[PDB]
């Protein structure tokens, strides 16, 4: 239907500068505007500015003014965010949006009624660093009855961006992921599946 | 002959004075129109319609504030569009019925080229519209002035 | 500036009870619009211009207020409606979002169901040792662990991980793991 | 540059009802407001209505009310006229046209209709000769009689145009639902009989 | 409602001469007084509205005038151009009223009209019909009655009318009169003439 | 205050038209309803319409729509009422009157008398009246002085040039041949007829004549 | 057109009296107008609204009814108030007024002094001739009259005036007037007069004879 597709998490060294695409289909991309929006700290949020793709014209945040520019390229229906000389107040979670604002609403409806999924920024010195991925068995005192659960364990990893499969995604149910946690500087995780004893 | 608002504000006979807030389009882009609808706030009728008939005009329409500094545009009056800020009195609309009937002003204004970042504040004044109600019967020459304030403000991109 | 204040910040309703959450403004705004952010999702607009339901959103959602109060109002509340919310205004310039509010479901009590799991031979040969034990499926939230390795109480090194309230049945879950050396 | 395009001609019968548009192009569609106007053939302008295309609010004339309906597509930026129960009164051209300053200031070109119960039908062409001697003693006058045929329009020639000259075609009349029309072309008295002068005639309607 | 009234249905002129064409109103109009003109070929053209203002892209030889009730345009130099008929339309009140037209025409030297008659061919005969046709051509002014005799007597049945525009050569007119009789009704009589004056 | 002004007295022609107006003052002449009323001698008052002179709205009574028309003047704040094809039933006196808009008030003009006739200015033959052979066996007598024949109104007359200022009537005319016809008695107690010849004094402004006679 | 209704055509009082003028609509009208004229002058309003007096109206002028009956009362005429009244509407177009009452004044009887009078001899010599009868001071204001030659009726050519109430003696009078030719005139002999009025028991019945004048 309609899309609004961004790249994906991004890692950044202090003071350098990045730049975040959003690309558009399943719509005339004139037809309507665009709008930013930052989400800080996982809950906090707040608006950037506001694009308008027929002339590239902006209405920015007075806070984001001297932080962040918004670009459009009107052939290829993308619209750029850009962020000028990042900080560790820089890393949040960006967000395009198809706003119907611009034009008169006969209805009254002016709103962000697509929103893309956010682009997570972290700004940070530290090296990537490769997961250690190491498989979950029961062990010899299961007592095994007619569901068992196996999981899998990941440490020491960076930046903040994994994802886990069962099954080759043949599972999609009574599966359990949880979130990451800082230990000495690397995240670790870890996820559970379920299955009858079969 | 007397007029009223959607909120309930009255003016009674003889002419006068009262407010109007009307919401905007928070954005407007330059090339289209902002549009402030009058036939859904502004209701008259005629108290003696079986003997007077009524006839009521735009005498004049002002612009304020950020409409005045920041856009051009028309005026629709009853089947034909004007200049806003108006440089005439308008043709004439006939009142016959008891029962309210809508006010057919709209205006259409259009962003000019130095427009840009907030161009109309919150609760300010944007125009001013002068009824002017003639009839039939005597001499009576009554004016209803309505007060057109914004009651968001509105941005232009630049 | 205008400053969207929402409070409390969480809280809680059973499946089928009505429940509503505030939004108060700094000054006087025309209209007011509210957001929908589920776990792992980007907001959804589910109310706007202080009264109208977005398109594809159920008629349990109701929005009403005026001034520097607005109020959304859920009724017959959903396992779906565990989520966050957000008031939003553009009357004002700058635009603006609220504090948020967490919804939390309350539910009828259930037991864990825990695993324990050795470390890994693959683990154990790089000569890392944690051991990892998972609490699935239960309720309320709150929960405490206590860890016992050999016959002492080793409270020291445990990382605990609770997961999002489900969205289908209202449990939890916890993730306790301790690490040392092999 | 502004422009308003009308449909083509209709023809219906009576009783029926008949629907025509406007597409308006080259600016912005809802700000001004849309009229209608018929001329009846003799010439006399009448206003029909205007409709307003951001809220469609219509006013009509007393004298159109009920048998005129006026509707717009903002979509597309074109408005139409509907005509119901069609008599033989209703033929006219029908113009839509844009309005500013209480004025007109820009039309369409014009919409023909035509409400008949007729069929298409070959014309009847008649020589015309002179009678008891010549016209004159240096200028004479041929004609050619076309009777009898529908719809128009018919199309007359002389010699397949060699006869440029000195030549007249009045305009169709309406005779029992039937159009006739007569055409003359005048030739020197030395010219004829010593030459050969041949009515051409084609309707398209009826492939002749 | 507002009734409109233009003095003068035809107008005759000349190149280069100065055109005055004057419309009247029933009722008192604020000035919302346009002018249209209409080319032979049927197109639209707004000239000045509001009684005074040059429509853009209209000749600057146009021009209006007047107030109240009585208003007028006035052409300055007459060009070939400008050879068709003229409306004046008031927007005070609602419905919009239309004025009855002024048809200009361009002076000439009055010309007498030739006749010329044609008896119904044998074909028509023989088909049962029988028209005779009366041809008058190349007169001057154009207004002109034509009435048929048959065997001495008058009719006044029968009798179809047809008239042509001005010529844009010679700036004459024309017309042709028909009689349709049946069969028996046409060999049944021995005198038909055609008189036009 | 409010006033209303009408012509002179009109004697016009059968079949002719003629234009009577109605001058106003101290009020707004052009935001007022005028209307025109006609009264017939010796009838009641018959209604003819009414003018708007703002925008020249009229409404027409249906006995007189193809009859009259009204038209008014804004600069010289006058009325005009025409009528044409002038018969006889057209002769009567016609009032303009503005009464609504103003509370509790009316004003009529002083009216306007319009004669359709035919005939031509004609001087008065007098011709005195005599008893029979005597007094009327009492100690009173009647004398009289007939005019007939002449046209038009109105003519005075007295008796002994006003000397007789008691016992004197004078009837109206009434219309004979198109001609009108006037008669005035006289009672004296001195016996006349044999006594004292009374006369009467007979004047005729339309034509300039005066006449005098004797019984 | 709505029919206003007034009658009887003629009513009659005196000074101090109460008397009421009624007038009948042919419809339902919501206002009624009164007027009173006086001979030679325009109309001028009474009562409006069919109970709201005119500005400078005593107060003697009351007005009452609705729907279609209305009626214009006067409290103590005057003698100021001896005129003709008329009732008039405007609810609906074209308006109309009523036919008229006129005011009169009760007085005594009277009987008719009848007084014929021979053509002149002047007129004779012209060729024409014109009999007249004076019947004045008499009331009320009904009577008839009537011509008679040599005995005999001739309802032919003749011309009745009659006369205002007088403002002195509160009476009335009558002229007529029978014209004939000269010729005419001399074929007969004697020529009769007569007059019958309203509380007339007899005729009266006056005569001249040719040469006796
Ligand atoms: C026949 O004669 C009647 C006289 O008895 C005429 O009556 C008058 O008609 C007019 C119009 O129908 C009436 O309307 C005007 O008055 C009202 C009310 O004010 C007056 O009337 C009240 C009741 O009598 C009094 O209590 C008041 O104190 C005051 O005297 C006004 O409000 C009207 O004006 C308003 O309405 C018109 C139309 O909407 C607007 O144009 C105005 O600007 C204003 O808004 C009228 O002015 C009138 O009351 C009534 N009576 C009198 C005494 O004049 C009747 O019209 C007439 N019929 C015809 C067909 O001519």
């Amino acid at each position: 239907e309609v899309l609004l597709k961004q790249s994906g998490p991004e890692k950044v060294k202090p003071g350098a500068s990045v730049k975040i695409p959003c690309k558009a289909s399943g719509y005339t991309f004139t037809d309507y505007n665009i709008d930013w929006v930052k989400q800080s700290h996982g809950t906090s949020l707040e608006w950037i500015g506001h694009l308008d793709p027929n002339s590239g014209g902006t209405v920015y945040n007075q806070k984001f003014r001297g932080k962040a520019t918004l670009t459009v390229d009107k052939s290829s229906s993308t619209a750029y965010l850009e962020l000028r000389s990042l900080t560790s107040e820089d890393t949040a979670v960006y967000y395009c949006a198809r706003s119907t604002m611009g034009v008169y609403r006969s209805d009254g409806y002016y709103a962000m009624d697509y929103w893309g999924q956010g682009t997570s920024v972290t700004v940070s010195s530290a090296k990537t660093t490769p997961p250690s991925v190491y498989p979950l068995a029961p062990g010899c005192g299961d007592t095994t009855g007619s569901s068992v659960t196996l999981g899998c364990l990941v440490k020491g990893y960076f930046p903040e961006s994994v994802t886990v499969t069962w099954n080759s995604g043949s599972l999609s149910s009574s599966v359990h992921t949880f979130p990451a946690l800082l230990q000495s500087g690397l995240y670790t995780m870890s996820s559970s599946v379920t299955v009858p004893s079969s | 002959f007397a007029c009223k608002t959607a909120n309930g504000t009255a003016i009674p006979i003889g002419g006068g004075s009262a407010n109007v807030y009307v919401n905007l389009a928070p954005v407007v882009n330059v090339g289209q129109n902002l549009v402030v609808d009058l036939s859904t706030q502004i209701f008259c009728h005629n108290d003696y319609p079986e003997t007077i008939t009524d006839y009521v005009t735009l005498q004049r329409g002002s612009a304020y504030g950020g409409v005045l500094s920041n856009f051009s545009g028309t005026v629709k009056y009853s089947g034909s569009s004007y200049p806003f800020p108006t440089t005439s009195e308008t043709p004439r609309v006939v009142y016959n019925s008891r029962t309210d009937k809508p006010w057919p002003v709209a205006l259409y204004l259009t962003p000019v080229s130095s427009a840009g970042g907030v161009a109309i504040k919150a609760g300010s004044l944007i125009a001013v519209l002068i009824l002017r109600q003639t009839n039939n019967y005597n001499s009576d020459d009554f004016q209803f002035v309505w007060n057109i304030y914004a009651n968001n403000d509105v941005v232009v991109p630049t | 500036q205008i400053v969207l204040t929402q409070s409390p910040a969480i809280m809680s309703a059973s499946l089928g009870e009505e429940i509503t959450l505030t939004c108060s403004a700094s000054s006087s705004i025309s209209y007011m619009h509210w957001y929908q952010q589920k776990s792992g999702t980007s907001p959804k607009i589910l109310i706007y211009s202080t009264s109208n339901q977005a398109s594809g959103v159920p008629s349990r959602f109701s929005g009403s207020g005026s001034g520097t109060f607005y109020s959304l109002t859920i009724s017959s509340v959903e396992a779906e409606d565990a989520a966050d919310y957000y008031c939003h205004q553009w009357s004002s310039y700058p635009w603006t979002f609220g504090g948020g509010t967490k919804l939390e479901i309350k539910r009828a009590d259930a037991a864990p169901t825990v695993s324990i799991f050795p470390p890994s031979s693959e683990q154990l040969t790089s000569g890392g040792a944690s051991v990892v034990c998972f609490l699935n499926n239960f309720y309320p939230k709150d929960i405490n662990v206590k860890w016992k390795i050999d016959g002492s109480e080793r409270q020291n090194g445990v990382l605990n991980s609770w997961t999002d309230q489900d969205s289908k049945d209202s449990t939890y879950s916890m993730s306790s793991t301790l690490t040392l050396t092999k | 540059e502004i422009q308003l395009q009308q449909s083509g001609p209709e023809r219906m019968k009576p009783g029926a009802s008949v629907k025509i548009s406007c597409k308006a192009s080259g600016y912005s569609f809802t700000t001004y407001y849309i009229h209608w106007v018929k001329q009846s053939h003799g010439r006399s302008l009448e206003w029909i209505g205007y409709i307003d295309p951001f809220n469609d609010d219509t006013n009509y004339n007393q004298k159109f009310k009920g048998k005129a309906t006026l509707t717009v597509d903002k979509s597309s930026s074109t408005a139409y006229m509907h005509l119901s129960s069609l008599t033989s009164e209703d033929s006219a051209v029908y113009y839509c046209a844009r309005s500013y300053y209480g004025s007109l200031d820009y039309w369409g070109q014009g919409t023909t209709l035509t409400v008949s119960s007729a069929k298409t039908t070959p014309p009847s062409v008649y020589p015309l000769a002179p009678g008891s001697a010549a016209q004159t003693n240096s200028m004479v006058t041929l004609g050619c009689l076309v009777k009898g045929y529908f719809p128009e329009p018919v199309t007359v020639t002389w010699n397949s145009g060699s006869l440029s000259s000195g030549v007249h075609t009045f305009p169709a009349v309406l005779q029992s639902d039937l159009y006739t029309l007569s055409s003359s072309v005048t030739v020197p008295s030395s010219t004829w009989p010593s030459e050969t002068v041949t009515c051409n005639v084609a309707h398209p309607a009826s492939s002749t």
